[PDB]
Formats: C-alpha cells, sequence, structure tokens
RNA sequence: GCUGAAAGCAUCUAAGCACGAAACUUGCCCCGAGAUGAGUUCUCCCUGACCCUUUAAGGGUCCUGAAGGAACGUUGAAGAC
RNA sequence: GAUGUCGGCUCAUCACAUCCUGGGGCUGAAGUAGGUCCCAAGGGUGAUGCUGUUCGCCAUUUAAAGUGGUACGCGAGCUGG
RNA sequence: GUGAAGAGGGAAACAACCCAGACCGCCAGCUAAGGUCCCAAAGUCAUGGUUAAGUGGGAAACGAUGUGGGAAGGCCCAGAC
C-alpha cells in the first residue's frame, strides 16, 4: 500500500474506486500499485 | 399602572403527554423547552416559571438526520486528570435512552437556578408507559 | 454462586507427606442461616441475605429482632448478602455449612485490612526517601514536588499523599483451598487473608478461575 | 440501469410473491427472500419481472440495476443452486466433512473445524477438494471466502487453499 | 472480503451482508442515593385531653417520652481528634 | 516600589511525530530475519566510569533503554557542584 | 479615520474595527450596524435552485469517474461503446 496526496494510474490495468470517502488505485497485474490517498 | 407579573404561587400549570418516536431531535427539543419555560403563554414573565409539566415517551426511537446516529459525539469529564470520556449517539441510545433528550433540552433552557427548576418538570421514558395517569397529561402533537 | 461467612482464626502449616509445608489460613465457617430470600418481583434482583454466628439477647435491638422473628432463626452477629445465580435457589431459614465448598479448589476472600492510621507517603505510596545526609535540609522523608507550575495552576485531582492507609475492605483472589472440614467448621485456604484475627471474612468461589 | 431494462424470466416450477418491497421465491431448491431498497418498484407480468425506479428517489436506477441482479440470482438460485469448488495445495493439506463440519488440516498445530452455515451442504471427492452447493449466491461465496482465509495461496509455491479457477501467479525469491 | 449496479464488463460500497488490534465499552477490583434526580426491602415504636385566637402546614397548657439514640464509664491487632 | 539561573534530587502530568509489545498492506518478503508505510497511548521504556554538567563517550544489561510540551515542569519541596 | 480625550448598539468576550457621539427625565414610538429554531428580542418567511462534508463552522501546491449546469466536437443504428 503506497499513501500518497497524489494517487494515480500507473499501467493499463490500474483502477480508481473511491472506497467510504477515499481515493483508491487498485491494479490487478501488479501489487505494488495499489494506492491510497492519504 | 405597572406591567403584569405572574405569581409563582398562583401559576396554573398544565400536564401533557408526548410521544417522541420519528422527531427529529432538535426539532422536538425547542418546542419542549419552549413549552417548559412557558413561552407560549400571555402570562410569560422571565423571573418565574410558567411553563407545563411534559411527558416524553420512546426516547430511545428519537431521530436524527444525516450520519448523526454514528458521528454526534457527545464528551465530558470527569474531574481527574484523564478525565476526557466520549460517547457516540447510538452508545448513548444503547445505554441511556433518556439522557439524550435530556441533555438537549437542558442545553436548550436557561441557566441558573430558575432554569434548573423548569428543567425539573420534565419527564422522560424510553418505553411508552409512564407512572403519572393520576396527573391526567393530555396528549400534545408536537 | 454464593459463598459463606467466617471468621479469621490464625494461621498456620499443614506439612505433606512428601516434605512440602503449605502455609494455610484457618477460616471457621459456622452455619450460615438464610434470613431473607430476595426475589426479582419484590426486591428487582436475586440474592439471599445469611446471618451466622450469636448474639448476646440484650444486644439485639427490637428492629432487628423483628427481622430474625420473621426468618424463624436465631439472631446473629451480623448480615451479608449474596447474588444469586440463575441455577440455584434457597428458602428462608435454611442453614447453610461449609460443605458447600467441598469441591471448590480456589476462593476469593474478602476482609477488611488492618488499619495504619495515618500514613506518610513513603508507606502509603512507596515514595523514595530523599537524601539522608549531603546537605538535606528537614526533608528526609516529605513528597518532593506536588505540581507543575503557574501552566496548570494547581494540584492534579487524585494526587498521591499522606492520609489514612489500611482499614478498608480487601479481596484477594484465587486461593487454593487445602481442606474443608465439615464436622469442625474449618476451612484451610493457601496464603494470607486480609484483616486481623477474629475478624469477619467472606469466601466466594474465584471468579476468575 | 440498463441492467436493470432486460426484465428476468420466471420459469416454470417457481413462484414469487411480493408485499411491496419484500420479496419471496419459492422453487425446487427451497426458499428464498430479501426486502428490496425503497427505490425500485417490484412488478411481477406474465412469468417475468420488471424494475424501474420510484418517484422521488435520486439514482434509482443504480438500484433497480441491483435489485435485477439478486432476484435474477434469486431465480437461477431455486433452481439447480450454485456450486463453490476449492482445492487444497500443499504437502499434508487435507480436507473431510462430517456432517455439517469440514474439518481442515492446514499445517496448524490445532485442528481446523469449520460450521457451515444453514443453506450450505459441503461434499469432499478428495481431500484436496470442496465442493460447496447451496441457493444463496452471497452465502455459499461467503463460506467459500471463509475456508480460503484459513490459510491463503502464498505467492511461492501457490500451498493454502485456493478457488479452482483461480490464478496464483508464484514467484522466485531472489535468483540461483 | 462476500454479493452487487451506476458505468452489458467490472467494481469491498452506492443498497445489502461479513470480519478485523494491548485503543474503546464491559468483564477483575474499590468507593458510591447531598444519584437535592436524596431510590429499595424487612422489622420496631407512638392512635390523651384542654384552651386561645390572626385563623393556619397556627400557637400554648397539662398529662405523657415510645422505638431508638446520646451521655458517662471498662476498653480495643480501631484511632492525630 | 524584584517574575531566583543551570544541573542533580524527590515528585510528576500530558501530546503523539509509538522505542517496546498488538493489528495490517507492499517488498528487491523461501525460512530465520528484516526494510518501508498505515492504524493504534493500554501498560512498560536501565543502573554505572569520566565530567558541575544537559549532553557526549565508554563498559555491561534489556522486551525496549521513545521524542517533545509542561515559566528549557518542579528551590513558600530539597541541594547548590 | 477611531482611541487618546466618547458613551451606546454589534462583533461570544475583545482602547484603537463596524454602525453611531450620551443636556436631563418617560414601563412611548421608529430605525442603523447586526439579526429573526432555542439559550436570548424578532421569519421554524414565501419562492426557486445548490451542496452531504457536519462543507458550513481553519489551511496550500497537488491528486480523484463526487455531483448542478453551459458551449462546442468525434463515433454510431449500414450499427458505436
Amino acid at each position: 500500500m503506497k499513501v500518497r496526496a497524489s494517487v494515480k494510474k500507473l499501467c493499463r490495468n490500474c483502477k480508481i474506486v473511491k472506497r467510504d470517502g477515499v481515493i483508491r488505485v487498485i491494479c490487478s497485474a501488479e501489487p505494488k500499485h495499489k494506492q491510497r490517498q492519504g | 399602572m405597572k406591567t403584569f407579573t405572574a405569581k409563582p404561587e398562583t401559576v396554573k400549570r398544565d400536564w401533557y403527554v408526548v410521544d417522541a418516536t420519528g422527531k427529529t431531535l432538535g426539532r422536538l427539543a425547542t418546542e419542549l423547552a419552549r413549552r417548559l419555560r412557558g413561552k407560549h403563554k400571555a402570562e410569560y414573565t422571565p423571573h418565574v416559571d410558567t411553563g407545563d409539566y411534559i411527558i416524553v415517551l420512546n426516547a430511545d426511537k428519537v431521530a436524527v438526520t444525516g450520519n448523526k446516529r454514528t458521528d454526534k459525539v457527545y464528551y465530558h469529564h470527569t474531574g481527574h486528570i484523564g478525565g476526557i470520556k466520549q460517547a457516540t449517539f447510538e452508545e448513548m441510545i444503547a445505554r441511556r435512552p433518556e439522557r439524550v433528550i435530556e441533555i438537549a433540552v437542558k442545553g436548550m433552557l436557561p441557566k441558573g437556578p430558575l432554569g434548573r427548576a423548569m428543567f425539573r418538570k420534565l419527564k422522560v421514558y424510553a418505553g411508552n408507559e409512564h407512572n403519572h395517569a393520576a396527573q391526567q397529561p393530555q396528549v400534545l402533537d408536537i | 454462586m454464593i459463598g459463606l461467612v467466617g471468621k479469621k482464626v490464625g494461621m498456620t502449616r499443614i506439612f505433606t507427606e512428601d516434605g512440602v509445608s503449605i502455609p494455610v489460613t484457618v477460616i471457621e465457617v459456622e452455619a450460615n442461616r438464610v434470613t431473607q430470600v430476595k426475589d426479582l418481583a419484590n426486591d428487582g434482583y436475586r440474592a439471599i441475605q445469611v446471618t451466622t454466628g450469636a448474639k448476646k439477647a440484650n444486644r439485639v435491638t427490637k428492629p432487628e429482632a423483628g427481622h430474625f422473628a420473621k426468618a424463624g432463626v436465631e439472631a446473629g452477629r451480623g448480615l451479608w448478602e449474596f447474588r444469586l445465580a440463575e441455577g440455584e435457589e434457597f428458602t428462608v431459614g435454611q442453614s447453610i455449612s461449609v460443605e458447600l465448598f467441598a469441591d471448590v479448589k480456589k476462593v476469593d476472600v474478602t476482609g477488611t485490612s488492618k488499619g495504619k492510621g495515618f500514613a506518610g507517603t513513603v508507606k502509603r505510596w512507596n515514595f523514595r526517601t530523599q537524601d539522608a545526609t549531603h546537605g538535606n535540609s528537614l526533608s528526609h522523608r516529605v513528597p518532593g514536588s506536588i505540581g507543575q507550575n503557574q501552566t496548570p495552576g494547581k494540584v492534579f485531582k487524585g494526587k498521591k499523599m499522606a492520609g489514612q492507609m489500611g482499614n478498608e475492605r480487601v479481596t484477594v483472589q484465587s486461593l487454593d483451598v487445602v481442606r474443608v472440614d465439615a464436622e469442625r467448621n474449618l476451612l484451610l485456604v493457601k496464603g494470607a487473608v486480609p484483616g486481623a484475627t477474629g475478624s469477619d471474612l467472606i469466601v466466594k468461589p474465584a471468579v476468575k478461575a | 440501469s440498463r441492467v436493470a431494462k432486460a426484465p428476468v424470466v420466471v420459469p416454470a416450477g417457481v413462484d414469487v410473491k411480493i408485499n411491496g418491497q419484500v420479496i419471496t421465491i419459492k422453487g425446487k431448491n427451497g426458499e428464498l427472500t430479501r426486502t428490496l431498497n425503497d427505490a425500485v418498484e417490484v412488478k411481477h407480468a406474465d412469468n417475468t419481472l420488471t424494475f424501474g425506479p420510484r418517484d422521488g428517489y435520486a439514482d434509482g436506477w443504480a438500484q433497480a440495476g441491483t435489485a435485477r441482479a439478486l432476484l435474477n440470482s434469486m431465480v437461477i438460485g431455486v433452481t439447480e443452486g450454485f456450486t463453490k469448488k476449492l482445492q487444497l495445495v500443499g504437502v499434508g493439506y487435507r480436507a473431510a466433512v462430517k456432517g455439517n463440519v469440514i474439518n481442515l488440516s492446514l499445517g496448524f498445530s490445532h485442528p481446523v473445524d469449520h460450521q457451515l452455515p444453514a443453506g450450505i451442504t459441503a461434499e469432499c471427492p478428495t481431500q484436496t477438494e470442496i465442493v460447496l452447493k447451496g441457493a444463496d449466491k452471497q452465502v455459499i461465496g461467503q463460506v467459500a471466502a471463509d475456508l480460503r482465509a484459513y490459510r491463503r495461496p502464498e505467492p511461492y509455491k501457490g500451498k493454502g487453499v485456493r478457488y479452482a479457477d483461480e490464478v496464483v501467479r508464484t514467484k522466485e525469491a531472489k535468483k540461483k
């Protein structure tokens, strides 16, 4: 999990999802693409 | 002539019963407070208590809007250096159904001995059964 | 489960055949006589009120005497209450004896500790003493500082200070039951229990186990 | 919305019961029911169910789509139910079913016994296989997830409990 | 995490359903109805007159004093008092 | 027309930017170990040689030897190098 | 300009900010700044929008399918996504 103020897509498989008021990046190909904005 | 003033030994106080189910907390509390203070009477006098006795039923079913049911926090301090303690709305309803309405009305009443005397007239109950059938309360819709 | 009221007789040892000495406290548990049963309908909770021992007929007032007469029991030296669990029931006038603890093997003993009087902070709160020499002026056992400065501006509530010590109700938990002696009205528990010799003790099965 | 546009076809042998918001489905596999959201219009028709938003409800189409999906799963539920297949990978990893309880030996120092819910039945073809059957899609998925959580597939050999149709994507440690 | 649309797909979240830490709230122990919002149960004890008036939840007088409590004294592994 | 300075001592209380113990994601995470980030204050977090010393450096512990605020907390508490 | 050398209303309180300068008396009215659910006087006011975080009622570069609109585009029913 990467905790950043700037969360972005890092490859084609990474997706932006908003869960409970938090912008998150979940990526089905690369586990180290997980990100939450905090 | 002097302006009329109410006499504490001759004021007429009546009894009312209110069902709190589904009501918004604050919008019920303001009306409760204004009738406890007596501001609905033509004999209202700021230094004497002319309000009525109000019985509140189903205090546990009172409603709040938004996310207040889980986000409204009730702080108090015990007097010791650790001290600060808090409870959400849900926790208060689970433990003290009556306490929430009591403290809302208390916060809406004047502070001082007369305000405490006014708050003394409020009877809050968790269920829909009360012990004051002998005082014949009238049904009041809020 | 309920417990029983006894009195601290003293303290001794038990030698085991394998050469171990067990320090035990001897608690004399006479018959406990149920004087009142409290139920949910009338009293709002379930409990029994028991009495034990005996009292001089001249020292029992007609309020107390009438309360004892209603139960039909003899006067005891006091009254204690035990909260009842869901299972058990008792009847007024019933007597409960020490073999209640026949198969318990852990008890909780409650008593009034010995009164130490007005005690200083070193004794009461294990405060460290200051220097005995090296220039110390009149301050060998005093508490030292008690607060910070202007910013708090007051002494915080619950500060540790000198005062009354002991003579208060204390519970000791999870004591081994070494022996139950029904015919002698004796209960022997491993270790020390609060209170001086001859004081009242309340014995209950261990709550934590 | 446009998921909710497509009506769900009620086949033969299965019936529907509606009380405004709470709905009931009964078929050969059994009983299913739920209370739909207050913003969705359930409307039975000739052997079909049609769903639409109410009035004065924002995002009534999204709720309608959710309701359509849930009722579709119910209909597919009371007929031929659902099945989930679990696999056990790793030396000494075994599974066994004893009535209403699954016994798992996953390399722990203690036994693992899982209690199934009301509507789920389990059956182990081999000791490395757990087949689950039930009417409720959500419940069977939850049970499969719970079984999986005991020993998640670790990424160096894939050892652990996995869904039968799962990709593990192992990796090597450093080199050599 | 499960089911699941918006946004044929997907998606832990929006509806809905689960979990999850020495925090939290309890559970272990102590104090505690001046908890003026002063609560509760059992038991004990008192059911005589008369007069005067502003009359009021009035005041005296005589007879009576109960349950209990205090005082004093012998004292205490209680306690500055 | 006076708000005593540093260090030690005795006694502290709080914040969290948590040192230890607890939960978890990512790893260039095989295990043993870690790293990094997130949550979390319930409790615990050395005594000595030199120096007036805070500090520092040592020599041995430890689960760990947290960091700050509090008139650089504390002299109508003490010392006074 | 205001305090100094000015009161009063308002700003929670708050010389110097805002409105507005107090001859004295009145249990008269009418307004300004500020307000009109309640503490605490007066709108639980009418009509339309807009926000869901308690924004309101404290914060930046920088991130994000959070929503209310507008003006233009490409693609597409032969068939777009």
